[PDB]
RNA sequence: AACUAAUCCUAGCCCUAGCCCUACAAAUAUAAUUAUACUAUUAUAUAAAUCAAAACAUUUAUAAAAGUAUUGGAGAAAGAAAUUCGUAAGGAGCUAUAGAACUAGUAAAGGGAAAGAUGAAAGACUAAUUAAAAGUAAGAACAAGCAAAGAUUAAACCUUGUACCUUUUGCAUAAUGAACUAACUAGAAAACUUCUAACUAAAAGAAUUACAGCUAGAAACCCCGAAACCAAAC
RNA sequence: CACCAACUUCCUAAACUUAAAUUGGGUUAAUCUAUAACUUUAUAGAUGCAACACUGUUAGUAUGAGUAACAAGAAUUCCAAU
């Protein structure tokens, strides 16, 4: 067997959608 | 399992969802807009720092509103925001005397109004706050125009502020009958309130309300398929034809 | 007691199989991928205890605290009455 | 319950799976309707068993087991008619087939070749085979009760062919009461009074 | 090769993961299930107490800062913040006394079970397998005796020996408990220390300690049983 | 005018000193996992891991005991007969 690829996570800057009812408050506020 | 959305979000799902995306954009809003009733018993703290207990420090502030009970007589009335406080008391103002059951009671009074609107004199239940704010209105038609659903405190006046807002918005010559001349300062005297027809039939309304008067003008009687395949053939014979 | 009066069928087991052979794999990422990622955040599971262990009592509040709002009705009233004594026996005893 | 070469709901299935029975569950792998390839009447060549290797015509089928059922195949010996006067007589009694235990036959070369299941130009399914690929058409199976259609001789209360295929049916915008009202000229000049439907 | 019996493997369950959700006729709320008029028509209070405080009375929970300050018959206990920080099908589970009470909510509120086993094929006469529980049979007994031991040519004779557990006291001719077979049936926590190692005036993968300290690991404290008490239905 | 009798003591082979809460140390049955072994074993990691006794629970079978105990008018030529 060979390995499976070593997790990588996304880079760069992500915003937050506000209207989507998943995102928390904290991840909308301007400290955020 | 373990519900993907709390239960909270429930309701919020049901008015995003159903006959209630269906309702008006205009009462939808009035509706999912909240404004907060003027503060009446309790005052929010005048300082925006205290000493923190645990470090010895100046801390930002919160505030701690007092429970007030707003009975549905307050709905069936026109209260100027005052309302029961139930709870317990310390006689004489002191932490060190007895701790009593007490149920403050504001004055309440049943009260004759005139609306020039309405070209009614209205008896309703009322509270002295209420008849200053009125004279403070520059009528009583004003006051109900003017004060918010929360200030307000009343269906029975957020009821009357929907007639208002109708007589208003439609011109309707129910206004001073016999007398046009008068019914035209009336609706100049208050044509600052003056709306669409549609959004002043639904200031007000109940939830359950609304939802039945959605679903009363949605309603419609089925269609005889013979009238829609007449309709189809027509339409498909008029298309050969050109 | 009685017992069996027939054998077992025979069984065999790969011990090389890509579970067993890749086990185990990966668990340096930290120090061999600059301390980015911690090996804790490899963890999978409940979401309560990703990462996190502590007693009985300890890991029924976190539980309660993670999955209170998402919790059965029934259930949170069972898991607060399960608080409850789990709470006396190691605050008390 | 499991399915036994027995009809399901007889005797003797009741016997075999009686109500108190909960006898370890014999697993059947499931076979789609595509997947299934055997029919009775299909000549299928038996890969393993008595007869493994001999080409019979398919009888029966249980597909709850997956099992084919080859008279003639299979067979083992059991006494028919044993009773008190007399032994009885052997006779052949087959054994059912699991579907891996056979396979199609490609009617010009007699082998048990592989097929796939295509349509054919009218549409119906036909198992295809996957070397020497060719069309294996749906065997002729007689009627269960024995009635030849073309045989089948009118008796008491049948109606003739030419009767039954009369058609008869004017399109008109009329129910079946209403038209028999007008055959048979009843008129009822009475009305009922408003009901309120509630 | 003996009767009574016994044997078996799946019925299914359990926990997380994932996922929210937005899916016949006839009769019926009258007296439900009564084919058509009567008679207008209708739920829900702080959650409490129990409980803890060895009674009882105010009172008693149900990411780091931190179980700290504060609060509290200052006692059982309760307990923030400021300020930092937070992107994203499986089981070292059970296998018919186990696992859901379950094959089943089946056989006034409400309570709530018992059990099944052939093989590829029974359109092959329904399977075998076991000196295997206690109980019995095949094969009743023979002066003498906690039933055994030392023995012996010899089963019994000769010689020796006050049933067992618990409890009393380190004693019972006390006193409790036991027809027998099978299954089931009760010790759980890390504040500090020693021990085992890493690195060291530094040690811990953020929130911790330090003039040899610091980090990691290991190391611990049961079960069943009242008279009672209260809430909400019937 | 002695002999008998205790592991007291001596002797051959060995051994190195006599109550019970409590306390230190070394093993082990069973089950599962990791990795092996291959007539049923090893090294590690684990646990619903060992019952003559909880007014304990379920099932089987004894004892009392084949004991206590129990029951229909007559004849005939016959129970839908006299």
């Amino acid at each position: 067997y060979r390995a499976p690829p070593p997790p990588r996570r996304r880079p760069g800057p992500h915003s937050p959608d506000p209207e989507n009812l998943l995102t928390p408050r904290w991840q909308l506020t301007p400290r955020y | 399992p373990l519900h993907r959305y709390p239960v909270h979000l429930w309701q919020k799902l049901r008015l995003r969802q159903g006959i209630c995306a269906r309702l008006p954009a205009h009462f939808l809003r009035s509706l999912e807009e909240e404004r907060t009733p003027t503060p009446v018993h309790y005052k929010p703290h005048g300082t925006k720092f205290k000493i923190n207990p645990k470090n010895g420090q100046r801390e930002r502030v919160e505030d701690v509103p007092i429970p007030v009970h707003y009975p549905p007589e307050s709905q069936q009335g026109l209260w100027g925001g005052e309302g029961l406080i139930l709870g317990y008391r310390y006689a004489n103002n002191d932490k060190l005397s007895k701790r009593v059951k007490k149920v403050w009671k504001p004055q309440l009074f049943t009260r004759e109004l005139y609306s020039e609107i309405l070209d009614k004199k209205f008896t309703v239940t009322v509270t002295m706050r209420t008849l200053d704010l009125i004279d403070e209105a520059y009528g009583f038609d004003f006051y109900i125009l003017k004060t918010p659903k929360e200030d307000l405190g009343s269906k029975f006046g957020m009821d009357l502020k929907r007639g208002m807002l109708l007589r208003l918005a439609r011109q309707d010559p129910h206004l001073h009958p016999e007398n046009p001349e008068r019914r035209a300062a009336i609706y100049d005297k208050y044509r600052s309130f003056v709306i669409p027809e549609a959004e002043a039939e639904w200031v007000g309304l109940t939830l359950e309300e609304a939802l039945e008067k959605q679903r009363l003008l949605e309603e419609k009687d089925p269609v005889p398929l013979f009238k829609v395949y007449v309709e189809e053939l027509v339409q498909r014979l008029q298309e050969q034809v050109l | 007691a009685f017992v069996r009066l027939t054998l077992p069928p025979p069984k065999v087991v790969d011990r090389w199989n890509e579970k067993r052979a890749l086990f185990g794999v990966y668990d340096n990422i930290g120090i061999l991928g600059n301390f980015e990622k911690h090996p804790k955040e490899l963890i999978k599971g409940p979401v309560w205890l990703r990462g996190w262990r502590g007693n009985e009592l300890q890991r029924c509040v976190r539980k309660k605290k993670f999955v209170g709002n998402r919790m059965f009705i029934e259930d949170l009233h069972n898991l607060n009455k399960r608080i409850s004594y789990l709470y006396k026996h190691f605050n008390r005893h | 319950y499991r399915y036994g070469m027995s009809r399901p709901g007889s005797i003797a299935d009741k016997r075999k799976n009686p109500p108190w029975s909960r006898r370890r569950p014999v697993v059947v792998e499931p076979i789609s309707d595509e997947d299934w390839h055997l029919f009775c009447g299909d000549m299928v060549e038996i890969l393993e068993g008595k007869d493994a290797g001999k080409q019979g015509k398919v009888v029966q089928v249980v597909r709850q087991r997956n099992w084919v059922v080859l008279e003639g195949l299979n067979t083992h010996y059991r006494y028919i008619g044993r009773t008190k006067d007399h032994r009885g007589t052997m006779i052949a009694s087959e054994a059912p087939l699991l579907h891996h235990q056979v396979k199609l036959v490609d009617p010009v070369d007699r082998k048990p070749t592989e097929i796939q299941w295509r349509f054919t130009e009218a549409g119906e399914r036909v198992r295809v085979s996957t070397r020497s690929g060719r069309i294996i058409p749906k065997p002729e199976f007689p009627r269960a009760d024995g009635i030849v259609p073309e045989t089948w001789t009118d008796g008491p209360k049948d109606t003739s062919v030419e009767d039954a295929l009369e058609r008869t049916y004017v399109p008109r915008l009329k129910t079946l009461e209403e038209d028999v009202m007008e055959a048979m000229g009843i008129q009822e000049t009475r009305r009922f009074k408003k009901v309120y439907w509630y």
